[PDB]
């Protein structure tokens, strides 16, 4: 079909220290998005002359 | 090497002639409040009502004299502590490890604060 879509990863995780072994603990989250590919077209044509055929 | 008890103590204390007591450094302590206090010119049963500074309370009754003097505290029965012996936290270190205190960034009375320091026990 015209287009097609693929899925990629887009941002990652990290990681932390604690203040002494009794400090609160921190967040992360992962992503992704989208990329493409789509369709294009290539013609040419070609005339002659009915008589040079034969 | 002080920490915390529940059984009782001796103190030297000035009294205005009113509730409130007053004393040297280190005197008084949060968790007081509710022991009884035993000293001339001090009128009977009276306790700890409030504590306000190492060096300064309020008490139950007005004092009937402007003096200084030594004083008893009493002990108590370990309900308004867990703890019923002794501890090696004093009252203001065993207060560092709340949400807010680390959020504020207080250290630990542990907290081993430099690269070649050893850890060590603590005694009586």
């Amino acid at each position: 079909r015209n287009q097609v879509r693929f899925p990629v990863l887009s941002a990652l995780p990290v990681a932390y220290w604690v203040n002494g072994d009794t400090g609160l603990k921190q967040t992360t989250e992962i992503n992704w998005t989208n990329k493409y590919l789509n369709i294009e077209e290539i013609a040419t044509i070609v005339p002659v002359p009915d008589n040079v055929l034969a | 090497a002080t920490g915390r008890t529940t059984e009782g103590r001796t103190v030297t204390v000035t009294t205005a002639s009113n509730t409130t007591i007053t004393g040297a450094a280190g005197t008084f302590v949060a968790s007081d409040v509710g022991r009884t206090i035993t000293r001339a010119g001090i009128p009977a049963g009276t306790t700890i009502t409030a504590v306000a500074s190492g060096t300064s309370a309020t008490i139950s009754a007005a004092a009937t004299t402007s003096a200084t003097s030594a004083a008893t505290l009493g002990s108590l029965n370990g309900q308004s502590q867990g703890l019923v012996g002794w501890s090696p936290e004093t009252d203001t270190e065993a207060g560092a490890y709340s949400v807010a205190a680390t959020n504020a960034g207080t250290v630990t009375p542990d907290r081993l604060t430099n690269a070649f320091t050893p850890v060590s026990q603590r005694g009586r």
